[PDB]
């Protein structure tokens, strides 16, 4: 009866994969495709790690409905996302624009937004789905502004946490709110899971920006600098620009356009900088905003995995 | 604490949109 | 009319952004189909949906850039929020089942995996479904379900110059026949 998370992760890989099956083939092949070639379920789980600090002695199935649904919308967003950035792998396999067509991937998207919906309709609370709503909408009009961002090297560090929390953070933050209001927690518990799902999520993102510079063009499945070669000036980038005059005239004049070398030189500067830990440093005063507010929480297993949980989160590198 | 600036420009914005 | 209202809402919802495509919004369905009875969200909701939807279907055959598909997706988040202001939770059961199934009738129609029966089915449903199922909820049951391959009527002025999008991947005269031989039986 002591919850395992693996256990627990797979009950919801089975909900997804039925959830998944299709009355047309292709959307069942592609969700599948993705669905399996795997990725690490985080959201799903901080839903049911969130769910403990409530009122159920077992995680019920209402959670693992919203779970269910947490998971599909992140893909759905995977999806769309690799149709978008015309990239080549998701997960170390073809992306489903890759493996079939535009048409296929974009199709598949809506498909898997769909049934997110269906799944959401098992919980009760009409706020919730007013609060998780909301989200989605900011969520995308973030991923608007990012690629209307794409080559400003005029915008500002409060402007990319602010791109960082409506792109990332703010899933992590209803898969932690939500699943402690499914089993109905107290005000002050989801208001403290809340706030501690938002600070893993920005913590995360900025984990992940750090990595496209420190990683390889192995482990990442992609270049490097790659962020950059989409434009997209990312936390490490904005440091390096506000201490070094020449690196801002150097990004000032970057566009897709140019030739990869200059690139090159760019992603070869933040490497030797102290701008990847000055990055790495503001991922973990996150981290530990984090860690005060789940000591608050009452003590038991479901706190030792969410310290757990929370510490691997970012000391990781993949 | 710069965190302690910044996540409630944010707080602001998200209720006086 | 829903159709103006519509336009205004996805106003709000795109104000800080710089340049988008398009966005046309079925005037249509918009109009005649203002059974009034029926809430005034349930009325949107069903327009943004449909709206989203034909948006995103076009991208690939008007050849958008990918950056409409973030504006097909917004509109679509935009249909939640909707939803959720309805508060009629069993609507969007229904709903969502129905946005599946367009979806999946969609993909088989572009991997030519429906018969000619299978076509013709899967276009009164893809065209239609959205209305029917919210009409059909807050306007009586047996309301629009007699007449259902009637609501399909307001297809009356298209002449065989209603190309799809989402028939993309067939030839005008396909489609062209398999959409009259389907209206000279579809009434009477």
């Amino acid at each position: 009866a002591k919850l395992n998370m693996n256990n627990e992760i797979k009950k919801v890989e089975q909900r997804l994969e039925k959830a998944i099956k299709s009355k047309d083939s292709v959307l069942e092949q592609a969700s599948l495709h993705l669905l399996s070639s795997g990725g690490k379920r985080v959201r799903p789980a901080f839903v049911i790690l969130s769910s403990q600090f409530g009122k159920d002695e077992q995680t019920s199935e209402q959670t693992y409905q919203v779970a269910v649904a947490l998971e599909l919308i992140h893909m759905a967003t995977l999806v769309h996302d690799d149709v978008i950035d015309k990239s080549d792998k998701r997960r170390g396999k073809l992306t489903i624009s890759k493996k079939w067509d535009q048409t296929t991937a974009i199709l598949t998207g809506n498909f898997l937004l769909a049934l997110g919906l269906e799944h959401l309709m098992a919980v009760k609370d009409n706020r919730v789905h007013q609060l998780i709503s909301e989200s989605i909408v900011d969520v995308c009009r973030g991923e608007l502004f990012q690629f209307q961002d794409q080559f400003n090297s005029q915008q500002t560090i409060i402007n990319y946490l602010r791109r960082i929390n409506r792109k990332t953070a703010l899933l992590i933050q209803i898969s932690t709110e939500v699943g402690a209001i499914t089993s109905q927690s107290d005000k002050e518990t989801v208001r403290k899971l809340k706030m501690i799902g938002h600070y893993i999520g920005m913590s995360f993102q900025i984990i992940d920006d750090v990595l496209d510079f420190t990683s390889t063009e192995k482990k990442l499945g992609k270049p490097v600098g790659s962020d950059l070669l989409n434009g997209h000036i990312t936390l490490p980038i904005l440091l390096e620009m506000r201490k070094n005059p020449d690196f801002k005239l150097k990004i000032e004049q970057l566009r897709r356009d140019s030739e990869r070398k200059e690139f090159e030189e760019c992603i070869q500067i933040i490497r030797k900088s102290d701008s990847i830990d000055e990055a790495k440093a503001v991922s973990s005063k996150y981290l530990s905003k984090a860690l005060n507010l789940i000591s608050e929480l009452p003590d038991g297993h479901p706190k030792s995995l969410l310290l757990s949980l929370t510490k691997k989160m970012g000391s990781r590198n993949t | 604490k710069h965190y302690l600036h910044d996540i409630q420009k944010s707080y602001l914005k998200s209720r006086g949109n | 009319t829903t159709v103006s209202k519509l336009e205004r809402q996805i106003e709000e919802r795109l104000k800080g952004v710089s340049e988008y495509e398009s966005i046309n919004i079925n005037h249509r369905l918009g109009k005649l189909l203002d059974s009034y009875d029926i809430p005034d969200v349930a009325k949107v909701a069903c327009l943004t949906i449909d709206t989203s939807m034909r948006h995103l279907d076009d991208i690939t055959y008007n050849h958008l850039s990918k950056h409409s598909i973030l504006i097909g997706d917004l509109i679509s988040a935009h249909f939640y929020t909707l939803l959720a202001e309805i508060n009629d939770l069993s609507f969007q059961n229904e709903i969502s089942k129905a946005i599946v199934e367009i979806n999946e009738l969609k993909s088989s129609l572009h991997h030519q995996a429906l018969n000619d029966y299978e076509i013709s089915q899967a276009i009164v449903k893809i065209e239609t479904l959205f209305p029917y199922i919210t009409l059909s909820h807050f306007g009586i049951n047996i309301d629009e379900s007699e007449i259902y391959n009637y609501l399909f009527e307001d297809m009356s002025d298209y002449y065989p110059s209603y190309f799809k999008k989402y028939n993309q991947s067939e030839v005008k005269h396909y489609l062209h026949d398999i959409q009259k031989s389907y209206l000279k039986s579809r009434g009477n």
